[PDB]
């Protein structure tokens, strides 16, 4: 009768739907991924990650069985796995399922993609985690170029990787790059208003910028930050 | 009390074409799966009319379920509860466990999940294979491990089909069935084994007509219903799947059971059918007999059969048995009943029982596997498939042990 | 005894009265598809305060006191297949256009064509009655037929008659989603009428009767094919004390319910609750006693309104017993502490117009039927008065309205005439605070 | 309630063998016309058996009825309820109604005023064509026009196919919508555009088969079905063609409709058929989304849909769709229902919404239409054939006007 039980048997439905369709007409793999994913984020919220997993690896079979082999389609399964075990708390795994999908995507055609910088930016993530900062750098500046290629320089997926990138070099104490990589941010992150960003990643900069400056000796410019980002996050509730 | 059903391998499929339809005989459905008795058991009710039933259709090489949904049953099984695959399992149990299992077990549990979240009263699973086979021994071992890891608080029963004592039927096959006797010792709750050459012989005593594997499988297809035919058909001793465990079952590892049927509207007088269902020749294994003595017998007698008789038969049958020492002088064999007959028949009878004799299934395996083992007789294709000689001696170490652990059940 | 017209007008009045005559016919022991009672016997309860005598036989036909009107075909026509010889088919008037949403086809259209017609059956049935004493009218208040013509019928039949009472039982739109575009237009249309020519506007709410059925009749998807029956069983709730003649029950005619329920002419809008909302699959030692049926009459998700009815002041109110008591004291003293719980509006000192009925209901053994005067119907009837501003300030649709023969200052009185309404529970509310 | 119904053009004779293929099937009846419900609807009953349909198929290139009546289908139509003339109107609006639509236009309006005097409840003109062709689209602006003329109380349902904005399919296309998109605003009461570009997209997705213009016209011959389904089978709700131009038509021009059907025999559970129903990619239109807020949705659920679903999906779709400022909260979408499904299917759906994204349809016809009349550039096909450029100016000052029409209803 609870409103998560009601939210996964809507779910299940919508992924049995897709799981007959795909029986009827075994090319429609794209279709179940999708399905899946919703399911699997319930079955997550709930803790049943083995469930969650399973709900993957079926996904990543039937893509395995296409005549005509997608390399995109199997980076992707195995990013979402590689999430999946991230916020299990199965950290080594999740490093060695993103690199699974960048294995794929860099066989392929795929090396500068959209999932692909997006997997680079995960990993990197998980390597500042692992302690390895070199690492960690290196797979955020080539999402980062990605991204760049990509999108604008203007755009909340560049800033995003500069935060990201930011975080990495506060929390080795490079104070200086630190401060460039956030200021990049900004200077983005203010350029873009529409619900193409929300307003709560403009006060993270913020907030980042103020233990940046602070760090730096310029308690003035941080308090600033701190102001800022408490404004920003009083205004959003009108 | 819901039970689940599954179907791997093509000896496991080839039944559950036979199961299936006999499973909406006995429920009275017609084929398309829509109504023409507690069928919640093996059916799904989707609609007001069609019920869908609770089977996994897991197979590799195809073509069988292309005999299933190609012909007249195609509206019967849903698509969301199968799975199709090539390549096939090779005969090999290392392509049915670890690589083309691996390929498929994440659909396979995914799909058990799909149709156990269904579920309100799940309580078994009528897990249908052979130990012969590299997809339904070898997949059917792959199952049986993801399921108890899975479930390990339900029933989950085997329905193998042994190798034959009588020629192989497949070169590297006293291989498949130690490595999934293995994993039906270590995982499913009760198993009941059936012999190819019991089934080529009672079929042929059935029939005036020489049989086949669609003509076995229905002496094996009311067995794998008579046994939850008290859990839905009720009748009077209303057994559950839960009492095929502590009643058959006496030691840890003897779970392996030996289930006959009788009659082989055919009526039958009932005190005949005690004398039928019990017949030394009507048990569906080649099990020892002048060195095998009883531990459990059970007997499920279906339709017009009342409970008076058995003070008189069952009691009569049980003195003309051999039962282990240990076992007391007008007991050790259960009894049920259910209110309806298999559609065919008037009144059945089922007999699971646990036996010594089927060492002798385990020490004939053993006994293959002993010289077939050592000298490497077709261990590669297993090597170069992921299974080393060490996770198959270790098989054999307690298969050794189980064929020992009936001796020691004397 | 006091005979009683059930006119249905549109699809959702008649839909209501196709399970109204079900039931009705049900609860007087008469097979809902001939017509005819048990043959030979006569029908139980007072039979002649819906019915009529068709056929001296004792065996014959009753004819219910009704007229079914639709500008669509498809509405009566399912009725005529599911109700054989039952009504007479002259008062089962049809017609091919329909109306559509549109207000001014209902009012001034197609029903003024039927009028003539109508008007001419109402004086068949009134002239064979005995002395009618009520005329319910069951319609929407969203569609161009129901909230159409049931504003253009009240308005042509308290304007020819005048003493006798007018209660519209009918149907609000939903407000979680509108069943048609134009339906907080086609409201406000016919709130000119239901406020001003009708004695009494009995509402129903399909947000609140799919709760009702949901939650309480506890099936996944409640059709209407049970929106129209808490309907009904609350339509065959308050007048089982019109048409039953007991052990000892209080026989309310529709004059009698409204004096009670109608403080002042502008504060006749009624909302309506029904105990118990068992579900009919034999919950037997799960039924309710009368100390706790009235504890589930007055929860918020209790009454057949979108509105929330402890949340705003119950001005004047009528619970309905219907069935067997044994409890008398017991009766009436649940009550006492519903005075004490219940947002009442002193501007009264004390309302409760207490029905008994020793005929119990068909579903129920003991049913009670409340009609609570809220001044939260306002409240419904805000959101209709928001949605059809919104719906102004634009000037939406188009012509559709204006082409038939309505003006723009006509539709700028009526909607001031629905705020002359909404204002006038405002004006009981803080008064009566 | 009786609804005629014609069919001008190739593009619309060609949804009559697909709609009088599916009006057979809903009220059950065999090719030839007779028995295998309001039948009276669609078909004119002649005998006691066969139900002669009220359609005219009125065409010029006489090789489409030689389709239809040539192979399965000649039986069927009456003959006097046809016209059948060489020249062919030639990819032209200025010879289909002006050189070769007045030589049919007395044999048009005289065989459907004998299709109209057999009726008994004449409601409405479920006219098929294109706005793409010369004889669809100019012949259809010229009955649209004497139809109008001499049934001026009565609903003219204009049942179009608008030209692709994925290419032409003819040179001269964006000319012959303007002068037919004129006299549909001017005449007809509501007019559903449908697009072979959503039509090929939502087929593509249907079928695991490359469309073809039947398999497109089977959507189009359901939502031609499907609107006048609440009219034939009643069930609740029961909405005519007189309330889908009050309640879907709010300012005296916005009165073309974007339909989509659902569910693309097939059983839908119905939370997801609502989202089916109104998918964005189901709208069989290339309507515009960024810059589109709807005016008047409907949905007109048939077959096992019951209404009490609709207070918890539909009222979640309308939440979801985007309408105008001027639409109320929850209200804005009419309902109906029907008490039979299409066969073939179990619970369909349709949408008739009218939006501002079919203005972005309409200024694509005029942006074609911009570049191309200013510079002559297949003008002196209408000059020479009666039309001038101050009728063919005005055409396009009335659909500039209508494209405004939309914008300024936003
Ligand atoms: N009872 C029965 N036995 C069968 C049937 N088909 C094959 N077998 C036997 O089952 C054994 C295993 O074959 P199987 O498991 O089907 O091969 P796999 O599916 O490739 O794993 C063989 O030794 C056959 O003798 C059948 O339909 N019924
Ligand atoms: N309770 C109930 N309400 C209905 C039913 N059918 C329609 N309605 C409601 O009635 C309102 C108007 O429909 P209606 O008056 O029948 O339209 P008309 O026939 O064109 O006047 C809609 O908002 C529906 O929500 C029904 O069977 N029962
Ligand atoms: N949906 C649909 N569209 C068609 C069909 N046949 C042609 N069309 C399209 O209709 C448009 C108009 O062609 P049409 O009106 O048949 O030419 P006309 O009959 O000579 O006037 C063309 O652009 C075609 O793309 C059909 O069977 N179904």
């Amino acid at each position: 009768d609870t409103a998560l039980e009601r939210q996964i048997a809507s779910a299940s439905r919508s992924v049995e739907e897709a799981r007959r369709l795909a029986y009827h007409d075994p090319i429609r793999v794209g279709a179940l991924v999708e399905q899946i994913s919703v399911l699997a984020d319930l079955r997550q919220k709930e803790g049943d990650f083995r469930k969650a997993e399973s709900l993957y690896r079926e996904a990543l079979f039937r893509a395995q069985e296409l005549r005509k082999q997608d390399p995109d389609l199997l980076t992707g399964i195995y990013s979402l796995l590689a999430h999946l075990y991230d916020r299990w708390g199965r950290m080594d795994k999740a490093a060695e399922f993103y690199e699974l999908a960048l294995k794929i995507s860099a066989e392929n055609g795929l090396e500068e993609s959209d999932k692909v910088a997006t997997i680079k930016n995960n990993l990197a993530m998980i390597f500042k985690q692992l302690r390895k900062f070199e690492r960690a750098e290196g797979y955020y500046c080539e999402a980062l170029e990605t991204f760049q290629r990509l999108d604008g320089e203007q755009s909340a997926r560049v800033a995003s990787v500069y935060n990201n990138l930011g975080v990495l070099y506060y929390s080795h104490m490079d104070v200086d790059r630190a401060q460039v990589m956030h200021e990049r941010a900004l200077a983005i992150r203010q350029n873009l208003h529409e619900g193409q960003m929300d307003p709560a990643d403009l006060s993270q900069t913020f907030i980042n910028l103020g233990a940046v400056y602070k760090a730096a000796g310029d308690f003035q410019k941080a308090e600033a930050c701190v102001d800022r980002a408490k404004r920003i996050r009083a205004a959003m509730n009108g | 009390r819901e039970i689940l059903s599954i179907h791997v391998g093509q000896c496991g499929n080839q039944i559950a074409d036979s199961f299936w339809r006999l499973a909406l005989r006995e429920h009275g459905l017609t084929e398309a799966g829509t109504l023409k008795s507690n069928m919640e058991v093996f059916f799904h009710k989707v609609r007001d009319g069609k019920y869908v039933p609770r089977a996994v259709l897991v197979d590799l090489e195809p073509g069988v379920i292309a005999r299933i949904e190609g012909g007249d049953m195609s509206q019967l099984f849903d698509e969301s509860s199968i799975v199709r695959k090539i390549p096939g399992a090779a005969n090999n149990w290392a392509r049915g466990y670890n690589v083309e299992g691996e390929k498929v077990i994440d659909q396979i549990m995914n799909v058990i999940d799909s149709a156990v979240e269904k579920t309100k009263g799940l309580q078994g699973f009528l897990m249908t294979h052979s130990i012969g086979g590299g997809s339904g021994s070898g997949l059917g071992s792959l199952i049986l491990e993801r399921l108890r890891q899975a479930y390990p608080k339900k029933r989950i029963f085997t329905f193998s089909v042994v190798p034959s004592p009588l020629i192989s039927d497949s070169a590297v096959e006293p291989y498949n069935a130690i490595l999934t006797l293995q994993r039906i010792l270590d995982n499913a709750d009760g198993a009941v084994l059936l012999d190819n050459e019991a089934l080529f012989r009672i079929a042929k005593a059935k029939l005036n007509r020489s049989p086949n594997y669609m003509d076995l499988n229905n002496i094996i297809a009311l067995i794998v219903s008579s046994v939850t035919a008290s859990l839905r058909f009720p009748g009077k001793l209303n057994t559950d799947l839960s009492e095929f465990v502590t009643n058959l079952v006496p030691f840890p590892g003897n779970h392996f059971l030996t289930a006959s049927f009788a009659p082989m509207q055919v009526r039958t007088n009932f005190p005949d059918l005690a004398r039928e269902t019990f017949a030394q020749d009507n048990f569906t294994a080649a099990i020892d007999w002048q060195q095998g003595v009883y531990l459990a017998a059970s007997a499920l007698f279906r339709g017009d059969v009342k409970a008076k008789d058995v003070d008189e038969n069952m009691a009569t049958i049980r003195k003309s048995l051999n039962y282990a020492s240990y076992m007391p002088a007008s007991g050790g064999l259960k009894l049920g009943y259910a209110e309806t007959a298999p559609e065919g028949f008037a009144s059945s009878g089922l007999a699971l029982v646990n036996h010594t004799g089927i060492a002798a299934v385990f020490e004939r395996l053993i006994a293959q596997f002993d010289i077939m083992f050592d000298n490497h007789a077709y261990t590669h294709w297993y090597e170069n498939a992921g299974v080393s000689r060490d996770m198959m001696a270790k098989a054999r170490n307690q298969i050794a042990t189980l064929a020992q652990s009936y001796r020691d059940a004397s | 005894v006091n005979n009683t017209i059930v006119v249905s007008i549109g699809q959702a009045g008649n839909q209501i009265a196709a399970s109204f005559w079900k039931t009705v016919c049900l609860e007087h022991g008469i097979d809902p598809l001939t017509g005819q009672t048990a043959p030979g016997v006569a029908p139980r309860g007072n039979w002649s305060s819906f019915f009529s005598k068709l056929g001296e036989s004792s065996s014959g036909s009753y004819v219910p006191r009704a007229i079914m009107v639709d500008l669509e075909p498809s509405v009566i026509d399912n009725v005529k297949a599911t109700s054989g010889s039952l009504f007479n088919p002259a008062n089962l008037i049809s017609r091919t256009e329909g109306a559509g949403g549109n207000f001014a086809v209902g009012y001034l259209g197609a029903g003024r064509e039927v009028l003539p017609e109508v008007m001419s059956r109402l004086d068949y049935e009134i002239d064979k009655c005995d002395n009618v004493g009520g005329i319910i009218v069951l319609h929407a208040i969203g569609g161009g037929t129901g909230s159409g013509f049931g504003a253009l019928l009240i308005e042509s039949l308290k304007e020819k008659y005048g003493e006798i009472p007018v209660l519209s039982c009918a149907v609000l739109p939903s407000p979680q989603v509108s069943s048609v575009v134009t339906e907080p237009y086609n409201t406000v249309f016919a709130l000119n009428t239901l406020r001003r020519s009708a004695d009494a506007c009995l509402i129903f709410d399909n947000e609140a009767l799919f709760d009702l059925a949901h939650r309480k009749w506890n099936i996944e998807s409640p059709t209407v094919d049970d929106l129209n029956l808490l309907i009904t069983e609350a339509l065959a709730g308050i007048t089982a004390s019109m048409r039953f003649s007991g052990f000892l029950t209080v026989e309310i005619t529709l004059r009698e319910l409204l004096t009670n329920l109608v403080p002042q002419p502008s504060l006749h809008f009624l909302m309506c609750a029904f105990a118990p909302l068992t579900p009919p699959d034999r919950s037997k030692f799960e039924e309710l006693g009368i100390e706790e049926m009235i504890k589930s009459l007055f929860d918020n998700g209790s009454v057949f309104a979108a509105c929330s009815p402890m949340e705003g002041r119950f001005l004047s109110t009528a619970v309905l017993y219907r069935g067997i008591m044994e409890d008398k004291p017991l009766a009436d003293a649940a009550l006492a502490a519903m005075r004490e719980k219940l947002p009442l509006t002193y501007w009264i000192p004390t309302a409760f117009k207490i029905g008994y009925v020793e005929q119990p209901g068909i579903s129920h053994r003991k049913s009670m039927v409340l009609l609570a005067n809220n001044t939260e119907i306002a409240r419904v009837l805000d959101r209709i008065c928001h949605n059809f501003d919104k719906l102004w300030q634009r000037k939406a649709f188009a012509n559709w309205y204006l082409n038939e023969g309505m003006s723009e200052e006509q539709i700028n009185v009526l909607r001031a005439s629905a705020q002359e309404l909404v204002q006038s529970y405002q004006v009981a509310e803080e008064s009566g605070a």
